């Protein structure tokens, strides 16, 4: 596991990996914001 | 420039040549009836009504001829097994010859009604153009149909003038052509009650006459006339196709499930008699009753008729067959010669063991011998290594009561295994397969083939209803559309 | 003899394909 | 009950995987995933359960009267297990074969005694424990592990036999079989 | 008919539905949790599949009187 | 109507109302389609959500039992009920709605309402086509799914011992039905499923080929790299070159369409014929007239212990399927087969 | 009716739908139907 | 006099789907 | 009548007639607005 | 409002939301 | 309920809202999107 100093920050690490698939959804959101101009 | 699939539309607007082509189809059907009867009579064996009835030999029109009253033949043999003293002109050969001569006469009439197509009868008296008054035609032909239905119900089948129809006992052991009294109560709607057939064909027939007198007197209303496209022959074709496929579904269902009109002495047993043990229960009930009278097992089983045992065989199940397993049931399995008897399997302890019967779904079924309390006590194992319920391990012996092997006991494991495998199919019979070179796979009885053929026709004619009716409703646009 | 029938049927199908490819009716424009 | 209510945000009842069972004079734990079975290959079987997935994994308890006063009266545990040679099935095949590897001439099945011992109880009861591996010429599931636990009390011999395929045994059925064998307790 | 965009972007629609969509959702959650679903649709609870004597799967095995058979086979 | 319109009747008012072009066209067919289809879909959803099959198939088949979208299914009733219509007022349920759910009456409910919904939907297609004056070829095409539904969910169970052998409405239940057909009927060897497979695969091929060929022979008609904008719905000229497509496929494949009407009729024709042939085969199976075996090869294998083909191996596979699925697939049979009678290979 | 722009409504509804799907998968891995 | 119980117990092993077993089954 | 199944059948006919008449009356009421 | 489209939307929406709530509640059941 | 679960949900909500929040801020501000 993580070194004992970083143990409390385990939830952040458990959440991090899904951000790259959030970026493409963000691109779609941005396109929708401009009415798919 | 008609495409090959539209050629027979040339007679759509020609009443005379429509009459001619319908006459030709009628002549072809009658000729087929006669020719099929002749072929069946030629290839039919009437010697043994038991263990070799019509439905074993693949006869298809013999069941219907026998059902409606024709039983004897000019060859001196009767389908019931007696001697033909005077078969008369209405033997099987008589019916075949009559349908054949009718086919020839219809051929000549078709030729005539084809040559002289331009008859003034088909001209509209006012406008002078060719036209058919379809409501009046339906009224006339419906009045005729109802008259014939009432006549058939009241005189035929009832035996007032006709011969009656085929009536049998519930177990299909003693059946014959008998007059039928109409059933006017609720039991007239019992599908297996014969008395419904006359009464219905009476009452319905009467209604038809009245219905005719309406659809012949009262002209259709304008809204209904244009709504139902009355006056177009293709609308009539669509409605008739619908009605005929409905009737095909009904007859297919009533033959697959069996009814008073499809007896098992003419078409064979249904699969639901094997599934529910209709004959097995009766056989065991008779055996138990005889035992309660004090008789031994051998006498009780010797008292069982061979035909009743023959019905209790999975080879006669109509649902044990193949699409391309063609021909008579005798062609797949040998010709039945005699009943071996009833096989009783007993372990070395003396506990009676019963062989699990093959369900209709299973082409192959493992052999299992089961205790009275539904506990598996023996089997023919697939893995002879470290077997648990082997025949040799349990010591199973088979004793035959009645039939050819009466009072004979076999204890060698090979014979016991063979007979258990045979008994999983029901009652055990001896078959002569050298005569017809039987391959050894079950065929389907005539009721199965009838149901399959008429069900496929029912589906195709549902598509016919759809197509010809769509053409009826959309006649204006079926020559093309003018955009929106 | 069954093999002969099967071979004949396959040869017939292939010949029909060949004729439909190289002896087709020309597609008439207009 | 009809108005009992659901178990939303609730707690499980048990996740041990074993459920208790009380016999005529014996107590046992059976695997949860194993279903009760009806077949009795031996007429003296009084209990039988079988795995839901692989019916080769099963167990049965046999209770039959014994003339011997105690389980020790049978003799050595090996002699006792040699007495019950029919529990491993029977070779119905009777053909002369030598083309099978690892088997003696004319034999298609072989049982190897991996080990025998004697156990104790809270009341000092002695149990004969046996582990066998039965292989066949076809090598069905790479052999079968048989666990036998036998005792004699009140003039009756109780014998629990657990059978597991080697293929199943490798991938975690050993835990269930050993639990069944351990939980077998007679008065 | 108003276009769907106009309705879905209208504040009135959202203020109307923000007290009804959660109301339906909570109604469904209550329906499951209060045991009503088992009571009305007859699906047995996780502790009711097997009875004292029936330790295997049930079998209807009867055409008529099937009401009584399924009633005695079901949890009491 | 023809000679004159006479007077307006209440039927005229009803027709005018029902035939309005609103968002959801109801029409006269709607009175049969909307209630029946709505109840069929709602019954399937309620069954997959709350109703169980513990008393019918001894199987858990609902969400509330722990099943997911794949394994949940509105299971067919018990075999002992035969072909009973299972009316909620019938002699089986006798009015008990909860027990009617338990007995499996929801399957009959859904099947009958779905059949009448399909009838209503074809009627809707006819009505809409007549309203806009078009040849109703799409209703004729939709006759094929109706034939499939009738032959599989209605004719086949009626040919068997009861509704129990019908397809249960679900994903895994349909897969079970498919494997059951392979094991028992040898459905793959049947030439009618062969024609159905050919029809469906050819229809997919035609769909893909027509789409690609049209999208790759488009006329320019625009200056943007997005070729979708360069099209007007009301334009008269064809948006793609038929001559170029014909030449391309003539030189690539050997033969090619030269008639748009014939091309699209062929696209309509292939799948419908495939499905109808499959329906006829399923009727044959309903009667157990299965194309199970080639008797010549079975006889040769029996006489010759070393003759083997892929057909014989398929027969062995079917035998294994039947033996190992019978015990739990058909609980009414009460098949307590010992493990020594089940056919089995070596070391497996 | 220009308030509450349609893209915002779509994004919120999509977030709720994805959350519901994730809850369904979570329930697939725990509780009933989790094989334990 | 026929023993109906024995009749049913004979039909059940050979064929459990027999109408003898299913008739009045809840009574058993 | 005599049989409970017959009574249930007749009540089913009555209920189906009721729902059919409800549909017809609804369409009539909406058509005449 | 209460038009035909209103009924068509609400016949597939209210049951849908009720069933979504039911299934969500099912997701949190312990055997 | 679990503290790790609580922190996981908080982090998930923050990271999920990060993108739509900056999009909304740029839309209301008038930034070139
Ligand atoms: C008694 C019922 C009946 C009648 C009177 C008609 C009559 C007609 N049909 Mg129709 N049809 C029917 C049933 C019927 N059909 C059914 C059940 C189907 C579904 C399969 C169809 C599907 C159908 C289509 C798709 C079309 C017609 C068309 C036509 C018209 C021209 C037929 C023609 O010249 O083809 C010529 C026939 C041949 C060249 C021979 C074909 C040989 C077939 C494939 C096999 C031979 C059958 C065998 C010898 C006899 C056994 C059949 C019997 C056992 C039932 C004609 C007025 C055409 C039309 O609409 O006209 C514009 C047309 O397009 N029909
Ligand atoms: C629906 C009508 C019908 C029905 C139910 C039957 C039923 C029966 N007939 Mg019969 N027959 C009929 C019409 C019918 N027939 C007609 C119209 C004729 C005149 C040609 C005959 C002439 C006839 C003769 C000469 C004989 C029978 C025999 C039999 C019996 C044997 C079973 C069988 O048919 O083998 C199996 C049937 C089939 C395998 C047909 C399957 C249908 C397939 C799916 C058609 C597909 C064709 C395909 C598209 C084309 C490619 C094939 C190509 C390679 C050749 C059986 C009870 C035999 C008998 O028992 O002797 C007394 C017998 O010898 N029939
Ligand atoms: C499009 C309308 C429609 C149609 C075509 C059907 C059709 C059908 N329903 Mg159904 N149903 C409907 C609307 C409809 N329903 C509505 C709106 C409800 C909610 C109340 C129901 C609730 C319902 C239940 C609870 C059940 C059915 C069932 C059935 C099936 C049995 C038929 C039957 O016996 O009923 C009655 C027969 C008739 C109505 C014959 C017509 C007689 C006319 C109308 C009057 C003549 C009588 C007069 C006094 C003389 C059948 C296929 C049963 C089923 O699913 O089987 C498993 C079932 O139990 N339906
Ligand atoms: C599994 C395959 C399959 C499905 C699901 C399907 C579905 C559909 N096809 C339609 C149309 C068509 N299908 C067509 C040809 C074909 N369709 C095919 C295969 C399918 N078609 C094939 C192979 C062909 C080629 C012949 C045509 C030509 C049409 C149309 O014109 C029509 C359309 O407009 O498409 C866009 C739609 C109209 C149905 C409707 O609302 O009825 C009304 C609703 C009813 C009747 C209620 C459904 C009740 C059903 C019958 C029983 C209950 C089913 C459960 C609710 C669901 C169970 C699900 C589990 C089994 C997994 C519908 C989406
Ligand atoms: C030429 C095309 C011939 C096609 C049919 C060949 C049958 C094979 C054969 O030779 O056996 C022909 C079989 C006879 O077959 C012979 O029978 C003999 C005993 O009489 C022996 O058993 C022989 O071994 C056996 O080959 O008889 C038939 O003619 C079959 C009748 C055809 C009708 C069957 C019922 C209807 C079925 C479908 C109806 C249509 C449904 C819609 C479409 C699907
Ligand atoms: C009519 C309106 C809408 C109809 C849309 C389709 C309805 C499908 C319902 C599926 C469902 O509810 O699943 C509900 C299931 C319920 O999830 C299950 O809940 C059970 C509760 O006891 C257990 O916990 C199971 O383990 C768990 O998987 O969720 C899923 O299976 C996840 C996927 C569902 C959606 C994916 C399929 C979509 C298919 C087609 C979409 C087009
Ligand atoms: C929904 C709620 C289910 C109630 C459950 C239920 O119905 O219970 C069935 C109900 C119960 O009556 P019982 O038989 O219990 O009453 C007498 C008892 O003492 C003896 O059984 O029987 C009926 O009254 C007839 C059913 C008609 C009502 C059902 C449908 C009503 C209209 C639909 C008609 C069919 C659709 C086609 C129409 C064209
Ligand atoms: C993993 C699946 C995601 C990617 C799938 C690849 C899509 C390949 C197209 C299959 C259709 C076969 C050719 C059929 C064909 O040629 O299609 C025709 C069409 C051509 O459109 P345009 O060339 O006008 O599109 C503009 C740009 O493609 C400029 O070249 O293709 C597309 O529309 C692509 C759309 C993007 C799809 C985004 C994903
Ligand atoms: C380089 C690779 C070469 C191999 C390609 C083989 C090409 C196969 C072409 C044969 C088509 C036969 C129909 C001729 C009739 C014909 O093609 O006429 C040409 C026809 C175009 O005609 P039109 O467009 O003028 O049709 C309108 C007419 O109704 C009159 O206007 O094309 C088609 O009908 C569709 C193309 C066939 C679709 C593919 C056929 C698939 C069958 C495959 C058979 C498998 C047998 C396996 C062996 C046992
Ligand atoms: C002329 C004349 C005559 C007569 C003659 C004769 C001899 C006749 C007969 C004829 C005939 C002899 C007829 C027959 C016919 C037949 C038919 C008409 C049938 C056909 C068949 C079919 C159509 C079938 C089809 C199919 C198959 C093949 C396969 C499967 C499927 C089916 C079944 C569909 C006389 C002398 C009287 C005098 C006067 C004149
Ligand atoms: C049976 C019955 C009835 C009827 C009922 C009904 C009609 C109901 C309805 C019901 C319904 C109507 C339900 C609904 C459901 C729905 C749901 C349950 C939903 C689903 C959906 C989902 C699950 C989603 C998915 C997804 C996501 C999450 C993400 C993205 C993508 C998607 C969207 C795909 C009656 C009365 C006759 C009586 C008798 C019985
Ligand atoms: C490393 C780390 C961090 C992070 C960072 C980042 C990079 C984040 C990201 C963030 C983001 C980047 C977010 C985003 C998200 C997205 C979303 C939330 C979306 C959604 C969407 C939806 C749900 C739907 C949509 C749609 C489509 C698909 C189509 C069209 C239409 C619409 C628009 C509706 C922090 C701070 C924690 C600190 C610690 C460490």
């Amino acid at each position: 596991k993580l070194p004992e100093a970083y143990a409390p920050f385990s939830p952040i690490v458990d959440v991090l990996p899904i951000i790259p698939v959030l970026f493409i959804l963000l691109a779609f959101v941005w396109q929708a914001s401009v009415s798919f101009r | 420039g008609l495409p090959w699939y539209r050629v027979h539309t040339v007679v759509i607007n020609d009443p005379g040549r429509l009459i001619s082509v319908h006459l030709m189809h009628t002549a072809l059907v009658a000729g087929w009836a006669g020719a099929m009867t002749l072929f069946e009579i030629a290839v039919f064996d009437p010697s043994d009504p038991v263990l070799n009835p019509m439905w074993r030999q693949g006869m298809f029109v013999l069941p219907f001829l026998t059902r409606l009253g024709v039983t004897q033949s000019w060859g001196g043999w009767t389908i019931s097994g007696e001697t033909s003293s005077n078969p008369g002109i209405w033997s099987y050969e008589g019916a075949a010859a009559s349908h054949i001569v009718l086919s020839g006469l219809l051929f000549l009439a078709s030729v005539w009604h084809w040559v002289y197509w331009d008859l003034e009868l088909f001209r509209d008296p006012r406008t002078g153009k060719t036209a058919l008054d379809l409501p009046k035609i339906f009224g006339i032909h419906l009045f005729l149909a109802g008259l014939l239905c009432f006549g058939f119900g009241a005189f035929h089948v009832t035996g007032v003038f006709g011969p009656g129809i085929w009536v049998s006992d519930p177990y299909g052991l003693t059946g014959s052509v008998q007059p039928v009294a109409p059933s006017w109560g609720a039991e007239g709607f019992d599908p297996y009650n014969p008395g419904g057939v006359p009464a219905h064909h009476i009452a319905a027939g009467i209604l038809g006459v009245l219905a005719g007198l309406f659809h012949l007197c009262v002209r259709p209303s304008i809204r209904l006339y244009f709504g139902l496209s009355m006056g177009s022959i293709e609308s009539v074709l669509s409605s008739s196709i619908a009605a005929v496929f409905w009737a095909a579904f009904v007859v297919a269902g009533t033959m697959w499930y069996g009814s008073a009109a499809t007896p098992i002495e003419l078409f064979g047993p249904t699969r639901y008699q094997w599934d529910q043990g209709f004959f097995q229960q009766e056989i065991q009930k008779r055996v138990a009753q005889s035992t309660s009278e004090g008789l031994s097992v051998s006498e009780a089983w010797a008292k069982i008729p061979e035909k009743l045992a023959f019905y209790d065989y999975i080879g006669n199940n109509p649902a044990k067959g193949g699409l391309f397993r063609t021909g008579a049931m005798n062609s797949g399995d040998g010709i039945a010669v005699g009943w071996l008897g009833h096989a009783s399997f007993k372990d070395q302890e003396g506990r009676e063991l019963f062989v699990r019967r093959m369900p209709t779904f299973f082409e192959t079924f493992p052999v299992v011998l089961i205790d009275k309390d539904g506990v598996v006590r023996a089997d023919v194992p697939f893995r002879k290594a470290e077997s648990k319920y082997s025949i040799e391990q349990v010591g199973v012996s088979v004793t035959f009561y009645g039939g050819e092997l009466n009072g004979l006991t076999f204890t060698d494991p090979s014979t016991v295994k063979k007979y258990a495998r045979k008994a999983q199919l029901g009652e055990i019979f001896e078959f002569d397969r050298s005569t017809l070179q039987s391959d050894g796979v079950f065929r389907s009885s005539p009721r199965g083939w009838f149901t399959f053929g008429h069900l496929s026709f029912a589906l195709l004619f549902f598509f016919g209803h759809i197509w010809h009716g769509s053409r009826t409703i959309f006649r204006d646009v079926f020559a093309g559309i003018d955009e929106d | 003899m069954e093999a002969l029938v099967y071979t004949f049927l396959l040869i017939g199908t292939l010949g029909i394909i060949f004729f439909s490819i190289f002896f087709r009716e020309p597609p008439r424009i207009a | 009950a009809y108005g009992e209510g659901a178990n939303v945000f609730g707690r499980v009842t048990n996740k041990s995987g074993f459920v208790p069972y009380a016999g005529d004079s014996f107590a046992l734990l059976l695997p949860s995933k194993w279903n009760p079975s009806d077949q009795k290959e031996v007429e003296s079987i009084v209990l039988r359960y079988e795995d839901n997935f692989d019916a080769v994994n099963n167990l049965y308890v046999v209770e039959d009267k014994s003339d011997k006063s105690s389980i020790e009266a049978y003799g050595t545990p090996e002699e006792f297990i040699s007495q019950f040679g029919y529990l491993l099935g029977k070779q119905a095949w009777a053909g002369q074969t030598v083309s099978e590897g690892g088997f003696d001439a004319n034999r298609v099945s072989n049982a190897a005694l991996l080990g025998v011992a004697t156990e104790k109880d809270k009341k000092g009861k002695t149990y004969y424990k046996f582990e066998i591996l039965t292989r066949t010429a076809d090598g069905n599931e790479g052999g079968r592990h048989q666990l036998v636990k036998a005792t004699v009390s009140n003039g009756k011999l109780y014998l629990l036999k657990v059978q597991a395929g080697d293929k199943r045994w490798f991938k975690g059925t050993d835990k269930e079989c050993l639990g069944v064998l351990d939980s077998f307790t007679v008065v | 008919e108003r276009p769907f965009s106009d309705i879905l972007t209208s504040i009135r629609y959202w203020v109307i539905h923000s007290i009804t969509v959660p109301s339906l959702f909570i109604a469904g959650w209550l329906f499951v949790s209060t045991g009503l679903a088992y009571d009305v649709f007859g699906s047995p609870r996780p502790n009711e599949y097997f009875t004292e004597d029936r330790q295997d799967a049930p079998l209807i095995t009867d055409r008529f009187n099937a009401l009584e058979q399924v009633k005695k086979l079901s949890a009491q | 109507i023809g000679t004159y319109q006479e007077k307006r009747t209440w039927f005229d008012d009803a027709d005018d109302w029902l035939r309005q072009d609103r968002f959801v066209f109801v029409g006269w067919s709607g009175l049969l389609l909307l209630p029946c289809a709505y109840f069929a879909v709602g019954g399937w959803l309620t069954g997959c959500t709350f109703v169980t099959s513990w008393y019918t198939h001894g199987l858990a088949s609902s969400y509330i039992e722990g099943c997911n979208f794949l394994t949940a299914a509105v299971s067919t009733p018990a075999n002992s009920l035969g072909h009973s219509l299972l009316f909620v007022w019938g002699p089986e349920a006798q009015g008990d709605l909860t027990r009617w759910f338990q007995l499996g009456g929801l399957w009959a409910f859904v099947a009958l309402h779905g059949a009448f919904g399909l009838i209503g939907f074809m009627l809707r297609q006819f009505e809409i086509a007549r309203s806009v004056n078009l040849r109703p070829y799409n209703a004729i095409a939709f006759s094929a799914p109706i034939a499939v539904f009738v032959s599989v969910f209605l004719i086949y169970p009626l040919g068997q011992s009861g509704w129990f052998f019908a397809p249960s409405f679900g994903v895994a239940s349909i897969f079970r039905f498919i494997l059951f057909f392979q094991g028992f009927h040898n459905w793959t060897l049947n030439p009618f499923h062969m024609m159905g497979v050919a029809g469906v695969l050819g229809a997919a091929l035609l769909c893909a080929i027509h789409g690609a060929t049209v999208e790759n022979t488009l006329f320019e008609d625009g200056d943007g790299a997005n070729t979708f904008r360069a099209f007007n719905p009301t334009q008269a000229e064809e948006t793609y070159s038929m001559v170029t497509a014909n030449r391309f496929w003539s030189q690539i494949f050997g033969v090619a369409f030269s008639n748009k009407r014939w091309l699209h009729f062929f696209m309509l024709f292939v799948p419908v014929t495939g499905l109808w042939m499959s329906a006829l085969g399923v009727v044959g199976l309903a009667l157990n007239l299965r194309a199970y075996d080639f008797v010549s090869q079975e006889i040769r294998a029996a006489e010759d212990p070393e003759f083997e083909t892929f057909y014989t191996k398929n027969i062995l596979l079917n035998e294994g399927i039947r033996a190992w699925m019978a015990a739990q697939d058909q609980p009414h049979e009460k098949l307590t087969l010992p493990e020594e009678v089940l056919p089995r290979g070596n070391a497996l | 009716t220009g308030r509450i722009p349609l893209w915002l409504v779509g994004t919120v509804v999509g977030l709720l739908a994805i959350g519901l799907l994730a809850i369904f998968f979570y329930g697939s891995y725990v509780g009933l139907g989790s094989s334990l | 006099r026929v023993r109906t119980v024995l009749d049913m117990d004979r039909k059940d092993p050979a064929k459990e789907e027999t109408v003898k077993e299913l008739r009045k089954d809840i009574n058993n | 009548s005599v049989t409970p199944s017959l009574k249930n059948f007749l009540l089913s006919l009555v209920a189906g007639a009721v729902v059919l008449a409800a549909i017809a009356g609804a369409v009539t009421a909406v058509s005449n607005f | 409002i209460f038009t035909v489209r209103w009924l068509a939307i609400h016949a597939i929406a209210v049951p849908t939301i009720f069933f979504l709530g039911a299934i969500t509640a099912m997701q949190f059941i312990q055997r | 309920m679990s503290l790790t679960l609580i922190l996981q949900l908080v982090a998930l909500f923050a990271v999920v809202a990060a993108g739509p929040l900056v999009v909304v801020l740029l839309s209301v501000r008038g930034g070139n999107l």
